[PDB]
């Protein structure tokens, strides 16, 4: 086994970030990989001797002189770097051709929102039937969304979107319902949300 | 392209349990037909050593019998190699 | 590039599978991995160069072979629900080296296909409220009842893909409670210009691709057959 | 006690 | 004393039919204990020393599966080199591999070896240090990079000073009587035809040096007996015959024997 920490981490646009491997066996080669969902693992940095490796980065990868654990920092966080990060150490003292990968820490990066004027709007279907949705969007990055707690309902978790033409950001979260009929001006009251403009029809 | 020197001898130092031996070294390429001849023609039954690289990268093999000395009989060992010009054989003097 | 055959499919307990991955060029050391949310990547079987059979950590339910370089197959004599994962076939010339992973082949093994159901899709037209308080547009397309997670959603502006101002939920959120045995769900949002919406002349099609069975498998219930299929839904602007 | 792996010239 | 472990190989092209043969025997301070030959009828690892025997069954095949993969590699090597050579492929070419490690009377790692050869002359090797290799020519030379861009060379470091030595005392510990005692050579001297040589008898291990001196000398490569002991003699030319003295010393002996008579 090759360990790794933290479980999963949630920093903001701007902040620093620090992860680490720790093995049981002695490795002389330490490799950090990263995969964004849906694709293969991709090599980021490789380490061969004790001492540091600045390259590519931005980044900085360390070889613990224990030869038994390594570190990876990232300075000035950018949402473009979201992904599953790994440490590969081709053992090794194992006397095998194994290529041991870790647990893998999932990074996710909340960017700020320049002017979050939050609210909940209502939208109806192309099938033109009485099944509804009420979007919740344009709210501060800190804001989290709970889930009902109501049998019928299913509450989406957050989202981030970007129309690059205006450099405009938007957090987004949705939750639908039909049976029984149930308004959107009370489907989100469980979760904690600053004051909004739920406009009466 | 180096061809082996041969030397013949015994295990222990008039008949008794004593095995004759042939030992080749300083040759290459490797494979080589080392025979054991007695009277004047090969005896049947020897076992064999296994091939091994060297310092100089010059291999070395040892063959052996289980024999009992006689004095009317001297037995010598046919050896031939890709390097070699003769099936050169070296007659066994008990003092070597 | 290493090609992974096939990219996504389903089967039943007892019927064997063969997932071949291509190779170029004349690399020698390739392995197959397994991943799922939780433990993350692990290694199953690997073989340096040709005809070198080596086990590794998670074997059982698997076996493998390779007598020449170009191809490398991982076969399974008894698919059981344990092996429902997401398999990767990475590649490099010698041990060790940086690996060249593949696209991402995922096999999903089921006890019974009674529960193979396709996605049902409807689009939901943007409120005027949104346009009145912010001057922007957000369309929301969905998928109500499908199983398992074998889907990929997109959006299509004036007949062609777009990506500017579009988001999707990175995980198929379940509905019903019993864990790990039931129809998932998934949503997205396409966000564009306020004026863009009001135009009654553009395409807004939510096209969704469901992978599934193929007609080399028999059908029980006289309900239609799930298979592979696209389920699209489309809407138009209104000033 | 030998090399558990092998490389190609 | 100073102990060690090694594993010798030899793979050879045979175009005609042929026989791309592969022997595999290892040595613990010049003691046989292993065996892997293709032309044989076992296709496994056979015991040769009465102390290899103990390890379990999956040790043995824990070891056949490898010399297996050692073998199949030199299939490529033998058929890779010629790419340099643009040679005939109706010629029987030879490749030998050599990797190992030693340990002082400390029982802790000391030095480490790893060299290939072809034609019986040096091909590629690994220096004292495990950063870097030895280039002989431009052919042996190319190899280096993929041992220098893939880093495969780099690891051996984990295994040699790490995996290898613990194997050695896995061996030595239960190898105690037939691996680590000092056999004292017995000596005699003779005269004929005059010529004088003083013989050394039944001694382990391999390395000894005997010599003579001041009041044109023939001697011989060490000879193996088969008892795990060894041989040597020193033909030196001398009538009056008190002459020179034989200088015989090796670890077995308290200190160098002198006997002119």
């Amino acid at each position: 086994q090759l360990n790794q920490s933290p479980q999963s981490m949630f920093i903001q646009e701007g902040e620093d970030v620090s992860m680490n491997c720790t093995s049981s066996s002695i490795f002389n080669t330490w490799l950090w990989y990263k995969q964004e969902p849906g694709e293969g693992p991709v090599l980021l940095i490789a380490l061969y001797k004790a001492g540091e490796l600045t390259s590519n980065g931005r980044l900085t990868a360390q070889f613990g002189i224990t030869r038994k654990d390594s570190f990876l920092n990232i300075s000035a966080s950018i949402p473009s770097d979201v992904g599953i990060y790994f440490c590969a150490g081709p053992g090794g003292s194992s006397n095998t051709g194994k290529l041991i990968f870790g647990q893998g820490t999932t990074l996710q990066v909340k960017p700020d929102i320049q002017n979050p004027d939050p609210a909940v709007y209502q939208l109806r279907d192309s099938k033109s039937s009485d099944k509804s949705v009420c979007l919740f969007t344009d709210f501060d990055s800190q804001t989290n969304v709970s889930q009902s707690k109501d049998s019928d309902v299913y509450i989406t978790d957050k989202c981030v979107l970007d129309m690059r033409s205006m450099d405009f950001k938007s957090n987004s979260a949705v939750a639908w319902s039909n049976k029984s009929d149930f308004a959107c001006a009370n489907a989100f009251n469980n979760s904690i949300i600053p004051e909004d403009t739920f406009f009466p029809s | 392209q180096r061809t082996p020197k041969i030397q013949v001898y015994s295990r222990h130092p008039n008949g008794k349990s004593n095995f004759l031996n042939c030992y080749v070294s300083g040759f290459h390429p490797s494979d080589i037909e080392v025979d054991l001849l007695k009277n004047g023609e090969r005896i049947e039954k020897v076992e064999h050593s296994d091939l091994s690289f060297s310092k100089d990268w010059s291999f070395y093999l040892l063959y052996y019998t289980e024999f009992t000395p006689t004095e009317k009989d001297e037995y010598a060992c046919r050896v031939n190699h890709v390097t070699l010009s003769q099936p050169k054989i070296v007659k066994w003097d008990r003092d070597m | 590039q290493v090609t992974q055959n096939p990219r996504y499919l389903i089967t039943v307990t007892g019927k064997e599978l063969t997932v071949t991955c291509s190779q170029n060029m004349n690399h020698e050391y390739m392995s197959w991995y397994r991943q799922d949310p939780g433990l993350g990547l692990r290694q199953i079987y690997y073989s340096m160069n040709v005809e070198v059979t080596d086990k590794g950590d998670v074997p059982e339910g698997y076996k493998v072979s390779r007598k020449e370089k170009r191809n490398f197959p991982l076969i399974l004599e008894s698919p059981s629900p344990n092996q429902t994962s997401l398999y990767f076939c990475a590649s490099s010339l010698i041990y060790p080296g940086e690996l060249f992973f593949g696209e991402g082949s995922r096999l999903t093994v089921l006890e019974d296909l009674k529960n193979v159901f396709p996605p049902e899709v409807a689009v939901f037209e943007p409120s005027e409220a949104e346009i009145s308080h912010t001057q922007k547009a957000t369309l929301v397309c969905l998928a109500t009842g499908f199983y398992p997670d074998h889907v990929e959603l997109s959006w299509w502006v004036n007949g062609k893909e777009v990506h500017s101002g579009v988001c999707t939920d990175p995980q198929p959120l379940k509905e019903q409670p019993a864990l790990n045995d039931s129809r998932y769900a998934l949503s997205s949002r396409l966000r564009v210009s306020a004026t863009f919406w009001q135009n009654p002349r553009n395409h807004f099609r939510c096209q969704v691709q469901f992978y599934g069975l193929s007609e080399n498998d028999e059908w029980t219930q006289d309900r239609a057959k799930p298979v592979t299929q696209i389920v699209s839904a489309e809407a138009w602007g209104r000033a | 006690g030998i090399l558990g792996f092998v490389f190609t010239l | 004393g100073s102990h060690s472990m090694r594993y010798f190989f030899t793979s050879v092209s045979r175009p005609g039919r042929g026989e791309p043969r592969f022997i595999a025997v290892g040595y613990v301070d010049d003691t046989q204990f292993v065996r892997f030959d293709s032309d044989a009828a076992s296709q496994r690892m056979e015991p040769r020393a009465p102390w290899i025997e103990q390890e379990g069954p999956e040790y043995w095949d824990g070891e056949t599966r490898k010399v297996k993969a050692h073998s199949q590699t030199h299939r490529v090597d033998l058929g890779t080199l010629r790419g340099y050579y643009n040679q005939s492929e109706a010629g029987s070419h030879t490749v030998q591999r050599m990797y190992g490690c030693d340990v002082g009377s400390d029982w802790r790692f000391l030095r480490g070896y790893h060299q290939y050869a072809y034609d019986g002359k040096d091909y590629i090797a690994l220096k004292e240090d495990l950063r870097s290799w030895t280039a002989a020519d431009m052919a042996a030379q190319t190899t280096k990079h993929k041992w220098e861009a893939a880093h495969v060379a780099e690891q051996l470091r984990a295994y040699l000073e790490g995996t290898c030595v613990e194997w050695l005392r896995r061996y030595l510990e239960n190898g105690k009587e037939t691996l680590q005692r000092t056999d004292a050579p017995k000596t005699h001297m003779t005269h004929h035809a005059a010529t004088l040589r003083c013989w050394a008898l039944s001694f382990y291990p391999a390395e000894i040096t005997l010599t003579w001196q001041r009041d044109d000398t023939e001697l011989v490569e060490t000879r193996p007996a088969g008892d795990g002991t060894f041989q040597k003699w020193a033909a030196v030319v001398v009538g009056q015959e008190q002459r020179y003295t034989c200088h015989v010393q090796h670890e077995g002996l308290p200190k160098p024997l002198t006997l002119r008579w």
